[PDB]
């Protein structure tokens, strides 16, 4: 027979997006554009392109939402505040992006491309500035299109 | 206690003999790759019809089928170049499958420049901001 | 005290007081200038066994090779050295053109130092909280530990690299063959992509490998140099 | 249970083996599962291998180390060497980076020249994929 | 905490294969190394992007067939005169372009491909003046 | 019961959509039900809508507004960018009427370029017909 | 503003720094370049770099 | 019909390892290349090339491990300490490594070839050189390949 559920349940859909809204990973759900947007305390070290060990539970829920939805391509880009240069800026929010690409292609997507890029502060949400990685500014966001 | 090191999974007879199939495969597939490119050298790359840009310097992640198209569109999309074709596409499709890991969207194109061989190519114009691709002529 | 004539001295291993300002250019073949105050030299000589010492408001512009180099307070030198060379500084600058081959370098204070040539084979340079070594030609074995607050800038095409970084240095480093990186709280900065790479970050450390983007032809991350 | 008899016994457990041999000390640690896969990138959830390796050579610290890299039959003769030589030089840098003075290692890539297996068979291909670490 | 990846070879004959996989593919891309003939753009035969304001026009066509017709009528589009050099064979050289909204100096681009060597198309833009040449 | 947390829940109730995000704060509302059909007539029967949208943006009385205007892939060209900017322009005249000084905002019709979905479905492009609202 | 050395094409390059490698069979031994830091010493006839 | 042990059993293989390692004669097991390690200590008398009698039970074990394997070629090598010159050390090592393979072939061996040779002290696997065939150093060496 035809399935019914593809390996997901919109129970469980909106049941990891709750439970990323409530630690702090903000899901946006505009049309089939699906954000999530983390910030870069949660993830990393500051000014680093290195995780913390406890943050790939973190990326268990992304890696597990990101199962639940027919997509095409994934991409993730990162940005944080300024350090020194928006030279050295740009090469840490690339192996940012690249780092956390890299696993989550080594976890579950099934995705057909994901494409991951950094930026040097260009595209700020916020015009507060408090710091490196305690900045809201400072943040990966993995943003895709949910396929049909 | 004695153990030698690689205690891996169970592995079947299935996948034991679809490797010692696909080594041979391998085997000759490379003697093929040294026997051609012995006989004729390979005088020049691609790199000089698809030079590298900044906004081309993103990385991306690729496993794909499907034609050529869809493909070329999304990586020139997230690229922010503009993508058209030259001459039109043949009705059997120029199919590529692209499997490849962090590599950066000058050599996804070069790559998918290379599989499509003698069937497309890709140029890329870096001082515009233009990814074409070019069916053949045949 | 000045001494500033072109003859031919020769033997002197002239641990001089200070205010010796010896703006000599004899032919002093056996020398060791030990001068302790107010050097203003500008020769061009041919030593070959020199282990010069240089104390306070030494400018110095000389084409002879040394064997050892040592810096006291402030300098400003400009040296052509030729075989081999042992320098350690203490808070000064100091600047050298020829090709050199200095195997080690150790500096503990605030040292400017450069070398516009450095033809080596093992070249271990240890840092300690305050200096700036700038020194690019092409070594064999590169073995940077910045133990360090300080900098270690580099366009060194080195064939092997070590670079341990332990408490927010900062080092600029370029692998032609082995990449070898270690930070802690500190930032190394790849600025060529080796044949094969491997870097450890400790917490709050930066390997980053900040290549320039849009080179000419940026040479990809293969599969032999691929890490994380 | 800090000793040497306890983390070799737990080195059996996550499957390195060790042989005493004279004064040649040889750590077999196998790339299929403290390597990430055809890469130089360590295989991090496998760390407890690569501590207690490390913790096991504190206890030689004058003996030059000398670190190989092994493949099987597959590919160029070219990626057998350069893959191989990537891995042992990335483990090398991994002693390096936990603490061993540079100019005791020495890391060098064999296209499974050295070949303690045959490549004909399975499992035997996956003894021959591995890194020897040799000390005095 | 971490896990392994999910389709890992982690298994003693799957490693085989894939790394067997690794192989083919790439001992396949330097077979495309070899036998993917290039030729530099330096020497690339066909028409630049001639940058008059008036080829910067969008325009949109949707058409199968003869070639004049369409660069007469593109010439007309862009306000420029319409010459031909050369004589048209009874078999026509036939191009399609079926675009929805694109620019106009990129036509006579891809009708410069299309046409390959059956054709040619030059523009002067200083006389506004686009031809066709035949062979 | 007067506040934020209050009317953004029965905007919620009222199917029309809210981002926090960073300071850019966004608005989007179906012109499907916000607008009678094809046209810059607003759906006077859904005012809650429009008195709970304007009552939540007198919250933010120095931000400069952006409006914009979105279709679907139905029409001409022409007739998508008139009708987007049609029901921009009118939606940012209803703001303007309801007292927000007109050069704190802006209309801006686009005719689907910047596709929140795809148009191929039609839940999809019940999706994209739209209009967002975002200021600082 | 080069400095070449005796040996089968190598030379170095004091623009800021560089130890690049010519072919030294065409034998461009114009003495002036454009010589920058992103291995790039533009002779008068070619271009060269840091040979690999 | 077929055979599913071929003579031998896996768990008197380990049996015969764990007691040839508790009587001192080493067994390393590295991929399929076996190597058992003789003192010259357990066989012979001193710089003789002669064994003694109560010896050849610790051959039988050695035989009779060699019974469990398919093998193709084992190769035996012997080498002591220095006793007079290493032209009469080459000679004793070479007769040392004859006698014990003539021996082995007399048992049972289901080997092929036995490539059998001595060697001049030449590959020492301690620097400490305390004696003649107390030395750890002055050993026999059956190396083999346990064919498939």
């Amino acid at each position: 027979l035809p399935c019914r559920v593809d390996g997901a349940c919109d129970a469980t859909i909106i049941k990891m997006m709750t439970d990323l809204n409530k630690k702090g990973i903000k899901v946006a759900s505009v049309g089939q554009n699906y954000l999530i947007s983390i910030p870069a305390s949660a993830l990393f070290a500051d000014q680093s392109p290195r995780l913390n060990w406890a943050s790939y539970s973190l990326l268990n829920e992304i890696a597990a939402f990101l199962k639940q939805f027919r997509k095409i391509a994934i991409t993730v880009t990162s940005y944080s505040s300024k350090y020194v240069s928006v030279k050295r800026e740009r090469a840490l929010t690339l192996a940012r992006s690249r780092v956390v690409s890299e696993y989550l292609w080594s976890q579950g997507v099934d995705s057909r491309i994901i494409f991951t890029q950094g930026l040097g502060s260009d595209k700020p949400i916020t015009s507060y500035t408090l710091g490196g990685d305690r900045s809201p500014n400072a943040r990966v966001e993995i943003t895709f299109r949910r396929a049909v | 206690k004695f153990k030698k090191p690689p205690i891996n999974n169970p592995s079947d007879d299935a996948t034991i003999k679809l490797a010692e199939a696909a080594v041979s495969v391998s085997d000759s597939m490379l003697e093929m790759a040294k026997v051609e490119k012995v006989i004729t050298p390979p005088s020049k790359d691609n790199t000089l019809t698809i030079p590298n840009a900044y906004n081309l310097q993103a990385r991306a992640s690729v496993d794909w089928s499907g034609p050529i198209e869809e493909l070329t569109a999304r990586i020139a999309k997230a690229a922010h170049f503009r993508f058209r074709v030259l001459g039109k596409s043949p009705s059997v499709p120029v199919l590529i499958s692209i499997s490849t890991k962090d590599e950066s969207l000058a050599e996804i194109l070069r790559d998918i420049d290379y599989q499509a061989g003698k069937k497309a190519s890709i140029h890329v114009y870096p001082n515009s901001q233009v990814v074409e691709l070019r069916y053949a002529k045949i | 005290a000045a001494a500033a004539a072109a003859a031919a001295a020769a033997a002197a291993a002239a641990a001089a007081a200070a205010a010796a300002a010896a703006a000599a250019a004899a032919a002093a073949a056996a020398a060791a200038a030990a001068a302790a105050a107010a050097a203003a030299a500008a020769a061009a000589a041919a030593a070959a066994a020199a282990a010069a010492a240089a104390a306070a408001a030494a400018a110095a512009a000389a084409a002879a090779a040394a064997a050892a180099a040592a810096a006291a307070a402030a300098a400003a030198a400009a040296a052509a050295a030729a075989a081999a060379a042992a320098a350690a500084a203490a808070a000064a600058a100091a600047a050298a053109a020829a090709a050199a081959a200095a195997a080690a370098a150790a500096a503990a204070a605030a040292a400017a130092a450069a070398a516009a040539a450095a033809a080596a084979a093992a070249a271990a340079a240890a840092a300690a909280a305050a200096a700036a070594a700038a020194a690019a030609a092409a070594a064999a074995a590169a073995a940077a530990a910045a133990a360090a607050a300080a900098a270690a800038a580099a366009a060194a095409a080195a064939a092997a690299a070590a670079a341990a970084a332990a408490a927010a240095a900062a080092a600029a480093a370029a692998a032609a063959a082995a990449a070898a990186a270690a930070a802690a709280a500190a930032a190394a900065a790849a600025a060529a992509a080796a044949a094969a790479a491997a870097a450890a970050a400790a917490a709050a450390a930066a390997a980053a490998a900040a290549a320039a983007a849009a080179a000419a032809a940026a040479a990809a991350a293969a599969a032999a140099a691929a890490a994380a | 249970r800090d000793s040497k008899r306890k983390i070799i016994r737990d080195l059996q457990k996550q499957d390195i083996q060790y042989v005493e041999y004279g004064d040649t000390r040889t750590l077999i640690i196998p790339t299929d599962k403290y390597f990430m896969f055809s890469s130089p990138r360590l295989n991090e959830i496998c760390y407890p291998g690569l501590n207690n390796v490390i913790r096991l050579l504190n206890f030689y610290p004058q003996s030059t180390i000398y670190v190989a890299g092994f493949t099987d039959n597959v590919g160029s003769r070219s990626h057998k060497r350069k893959l191989s030589q990537a891995q042992a030089e990335t483990m090398m840098t991994f002693l390096w980076a936990n603490g061993i003075a540079a100019k005791r290692l020495k890391a060098e890539g064999y296209g499974d020249k050295n070949a303690i297996s045959d490549n004909a068979i399975i499992h035997g291909s996956a003894q021959n994929r591995r890194i020897e670490i040799q000390w005095f």
